[PDB]
């Protein structure tokens, strides 16, 4: 079996303000196979109002897939995407950096 | 618009 | 400029019990407009684009039929290939379809195309020419022998350079508000600080439509690509897209850096510095 490990980026849709509405975005892509675990955090807390994109793929035959919630930045609350793959020895997660 | 007919391999 | 249709088809065999889990996916250019998933309640083709609304019920329960006759092709592969690669019942297996048409800014057919992989690996795919086959293998070439006894290729090409481009200008001119609008990169530089004596400029395209940019630095003038971080193009969920290059710099030094933004949306290249 050919095995590709996911790319993740986390990022929000619309420039990031505190107090005002936004969403949160798990960007994965070139993977092989499909099957994939995608979760939000929200201070290491799993969200359960998340959504995802219909599966579709690259010309290399990789998979991608947008996971996206809404969410209120504020100062001090911390955001992640935790990912875990057959590829994958430990889920990988990756946290949400505003300042970029 | 799909294709009409998608051949087995 | 050019435009696509695009179908993106996805099985993925279930081997304790039922029928592979089967999604397609429409597209125009970089816009999602219709989707099928076999675990969705209404076993019917959905639309995902306003534009496609438009469409009545003989669109709708022909689309429908035709893609669940796609899903059946595909559950059949999936057996005929565990049996062409002996195979066993225990894993599961992938099979992968794309096909669709380009148009030059003319609307008019440019280039077709149709491609099958399976578990990730080319299998076979329709040549430039839409007369003959590229087969990977010995699989692919028995495929390829069938299919040209059967003249497969004959009916793919009547599709890919009528009804494909058919409907794509149908499309186009029913979404013109949306699929004809160019939606340029709102572009910005921030700066970090690594220590006293590096830092790191990054620069970004927000909002723009369709995904195809070029973002590039340039050090006094000359194209610098060591030390640069580009990131892949991704969706912001609005149907618009993102992208950012960084260049570390020598604090101080941020004035000899200027980042070049290229987008069908910008009639002239647009520059930006620190």
């Amino acid at each position: 079996m050919i095995q590709r490990t996911p790319k993740i980026q986390v990022y929000s849709r619309h420039p990031a303000e505190n107090g005002k509405s936004n969403f949160l975005n798990c960007y994965v892509s070139g993977f092989h196979p499909s099957d994939i675990e995608v979760d939000l955090l929200k201070n290491g807390e799993r969200i359960e109002k998340v959504e995802h994109s219909d599966l579709s793929f690259s010309k290399d035959w990789s998979f991608y897939l947008l996971y996206y919630t809404e969410f209120t930045p504020t100062e001090k609350d911390e955001y992640a995407c935790r990912v875990n793959h057959v590829t994958l020895s430990q889920p990988k997660i990756v946290k949400w950096d505003r300042d970029m | 618009n799909l294709v009409p007919v998608v051949a087995t391999v | 400029g050019s435009h696509s249709m695009r179908y993106f088809f996805t099985s993925v065999s279930r081997p304790g019990r039922g029928e592979p889990r089967f999604i397609a996916v429409g597209y125009v250019d970089d816009t999602q407009f219709v989707r099928f998933d076999s675990d969705a309640a209404s076993q019917r083709m959905e639309p995902r684009a306003p534009w496609i609304e438009q469409e009545g019920p003989e669109y709708w329960d022909g689309e429908t039929r035709k893609v669940k006759a796609h899903s059946q092709t595909h559950r059949v592969d999936l057996g005929t290939l565990r049996g062409y690669y002996n195979q066993s019942e225990a894993g599961s297996h992938t099979v992968q379809r794309m096909y669709g048409c380009d148009v030059g800014s003319d609307w008019r057919f440019l280039r077709g195309y149709h491609q099958y992989a399976y578990d990730g690996k080319d299998y076979i795919a329709l040549k430039e020419d839409l007369r003959s086959w590229t087969a990977a293998d010995m699989a692919a070439q028995t495929t390829k022998h069938k299919w040209e006894a059967a003249h497969v290729a004959e009916q793919l090409r009547a599709y890919l350079e009528g009804t494909c481009v058919e409907w794509l200008r149908r499309y186009l001119e029913n979404g013109k508000e949306t699929l004809q609008r160019t939606d340029a990169p709102k572009t910005h530089m921030t700066h970090h600080a690594v220590s006293d004596h590096e830092a790191t400029l990054r620069c970004w395209a927000l909002s723009f439509y369709p995904a195809e940019i070029t973002l590039t630095w340039q050090r006094d003038g000359e194209d610098q690509t060591q030390d640069t971080e580009l990131v892949e193009t991704r969706p912001a969920g609005d149907g618009t897209f993102q992208k950012w290059v960084a260049v570390v710099v020598p604090s101080g030094q941020e004035q000899r850096y200027t980042c070049h933004v290229q987008h069908e949306g910008l009639p002239k290249p647009l520059t930006l510095r620190w």
